[PDB]
RNA sequence: UUGGGCUACACACGUGCUACAAUGGACAAUACAAAGGGCAGCGAAACCGCGAGGUCAAGCAAAUCCCAUAAAGUUGUUCUCAGUUCGGAUUGUAGUCUGCAACUCGACUACAUGAAGCUGGAAUCGCUAGUAAUCGUAGAUCAGCAUGCUACGGUGAAUACGU
């Protein structure tokens, strides 16, 4: 919890040459993403999926841009979501997620302005909750933020918070 | 396998023998099929007769997953088209 | 998951319960039980938290994990690295003792 | 937040380590790194293995695991004996 | 058909002569379970060309041969026996009362 | 003369072997043959070992001693119809025997891994009673080595109008 914030913010603190604590980072929009080239019957076990996941439910995204090769348009995809408020800094912790061979949590940098994140896979287990009933298992793009403007700030911070580089 | 144990023709070793203690050769020509692969051949060559004509292998350092009698099997090209 | 690595089923007896995991036989499920005096009788999952501690910790003796995937990954790949007369014959159907290949289109290859 | 699209949780209980509350939040089962950790959303009691703690990735490197015994083995058999 | 040549080396030249022959009697009725081929250089010493040919068919078969100057002449002499030597059967006619 | 090769494989033909399972698979106890090999070969018991095998050494040119113990089966237990304890190829690991030498190119043991495959389409093959079908056994070829060949037995039916 932010309890930690008090931990790491102390330590970025002390690490840059920072003189006032408005200049820090801090616990900012998670987002959830999902999608399909289509979807008629499975989108359903998708974002109720997601309704256990988190106990919130999801958007229903259509299309815009014109698609007529791999179908037509206006076919409905994707699931995105907010997960911001301090609900967001209780998921935080929901890493528990070493489900087969996780030793890659993927220091290779994502936005390379102070957001540096991970686009996590599997629904099998989210570091909880190892259903065992699937009728289909799909990655979880998983996007993060973090009010800053480089990107290694961000990862001395999550970091500290118990992130691993590699 | 073998008898307990590891083996070789006692002429090659013999050979390797007055090679290998001084400043080591890059250079060694045989037959060798009845000898293998020990700690004692590294650093140097050896070129195996195949059985139309030896062909250089260098003795790297963890050739532990390999031996001495072959190394470009002498069916050679496949024997096959594909 | 449940007990221990990953993708046990449930309501299955102990006989090949054990088994489904990456590593584990027959035998070698006999032994482990045998470790924590648990078997089934009959043909299926009785395992409440009593044995539930050796059961999970027993199991733990030896590499029956994806690192004996990995095991064979490095293995066939120290086999290619060198030069490597048995990492070609890797690719054709051929162990290291010869198959004789005429029939062998076949399940090492298509 | 909005009223009918939220669903929740129960299931059970919830530490020894705090007063004794329940926040609404978890409980946490392992033997690896055995804490109780009242540290989850959704519902308490969880029979997990990892606490972050076990292996060498989340908490950093830990020799957790050998995981070294196979170097050592067949380099002394070929280095005494083998090939 | 084992198309085999005796002190001669089948060429695809040869392959292609025959099989494109036999394609003929898709007239009847082909139906291709299978078909042999025996070529050789006998020598007298004038030498020879000679042909032997089987033929299995539905609930039997039919040899054929023939010897000639060369391999062609040999295949085109041959032909118009298989086919004579297949030709007719059946119908055969119907009956009894009573 | 030393080494290779006669065995390579996108493939096809023949012939055989093994699976596609509850008439069954896994496991424990138990009954039954024939034939024939043996001189330095047959290696009894005991001992070691997860077993292949390793130690020892009684006997014996055989109606003797040994090789060598039969399998199917019988008694039960479980599995309870899954690509399953079916399945048993695949590849690796660690080992035993022989051979001076098991990489191209010996077999086998222990551990794991578990491919395809639910009786085979058109077409097509054999067999008239101890036969078919099925399960075993020994022998040669031999340093090593038979899904093959030869010989031996165990169990063991359906059909045959009529031409």
């Amino acid at each position: 919890k932010e309890k930690f914030n008090t931990e790491v913010t102390e330590n970025l603190m002390k690490k840059f040459n920072y003189s006032s604590v408005m200049e820090v980072p801090k616990i900012d929009k998670i987002v959830v993403n999902m999608g399909v080239g289509d979807a008629v019957q499975n989108s359903k076990v998708l974002d109720n999926a997601v309704e256990e996941l988190e106990l919130i439910t999801g958007q229903k995204p259509l299309v815009t841009k014109a698609k007529k090769s791999i179908a037509t348009f206006r076919l409905r995809e994707g699931m995105p979501i907010g997960a911001k408020v301090t609900l967001r800094g209780e998921r935080m912790y929901e890493f528990l997620d070493k489900l087969i061979s996780v030793s890659l949590p993927r220091v290779r940098d994502f936005q390379g302005v102070s957001k540096k994140a991970f686009d996590g896979r599997g629904n099998y287990t989210l570091g909880v909750k190892e259903q065992l009933i699937f009728p289909e298992i799909d990655y979880d793009k998983v996007s993060k933020v973090r009010g800053m403007d480089i990107v290694i700030v961000t990862t001395a911070n999550t970091d500290e918070e118990a992130r691993e580089l590699l | 396998s073998i008898k307990k144990g590891p083996f070789v023709d006692e002429h090659l070793m013999k050979k390797v023998e007055a090679q290998e203690g001084s400043e080591k050769k890059q250079v060694i020509k045989t037959w060798s099929r009845r000898s293998t692969i020990f700690p004692n051949f590294i650093g140097h060559t050896f070129a195996v007769y195949d059985g139309r004509k030896h062909v250089p292998v260098y003795v790297t350092e963890d050739m532990v997953g390999h031996k001495l009698g072959e190394f470009a099997p002498t069916r050679t090209f496949k024997g096959h088209v594909a | 998951a449940r007990i221990a690595g990953v993708d046990i089923p449930r309501e299955k007896r102990v006989v090949i319960s054990l088994t489904y995991i990456y590593g584990i036989g027959t035998s070698t499920a006999q032994k482990i039980l045998e470790e924590a005096n648990v078997s089934a009788d009959t043909r299926v999952k009785d395992l409440t938290d009593d044995e539930l501690g050796r059961i999970r910790e027993v199991v733990d003796g030896y590499k029956v994990e994806g690192d004996l995937r990995r095991e064979t990954n490095l293995n066939i790949k120290r086999l290619m690295e060198i030069s490597s007369y048995r990492g070609i014959r890797h690719r054709r159907g051929l162990p290291v003792r010869g198959q004789k290949t005429k029939n062998n289109a076949r399940t090492r290859k298509g | 937040m909005k009223q009918g699209i939220h669903p929740e949780y129960h299931q059970v209980i919830f530490l020894d380590t705090t007063t004794n509350f329940k926040f609404l939040s978890g409980s946490t089962k392992t033997s690896s790194e055995m804490m109780e950790w009242e540290d989850g959303k959704e519902y308490p009691v969880i029979r997990l293995d990892i606490s972050s703690d076990s292996h060498p990735f989340y908490t950093g490197r830990q020799k957790f695991a050998a995981a070294d015994g196979r170097v050592e083995r067949f380099n002394k058999k070929f280095g005494l004996k083998s090939n | 058909f084992e198309i085999h040549g005796d002190n001669l080396t089948i060429t695809d030249a040869i392959r292609n002569y025959i099989e494109e022959k036999i394609g003929k009697l898709e007239r009847y009725f082909n139906d291709v379970p299978n078909a042999v081929a025996h070529v050789k250089v006998k020598t007298y010493s004038n030498s020879a060309t000679k042909i032997e040919v089987t033929i299995p068919l539905k609930n039997v078969t039919l040899r054929a041969e023939e010897r000639n100057d060369d391999l062609y002449a040999g295949i085109d002499l041959i032909n118009n026996k298989l086919e004579r030597q297949v030709r007719k059967y059946k119908t055969r006619i119907n009956r009894k009362s009573r």
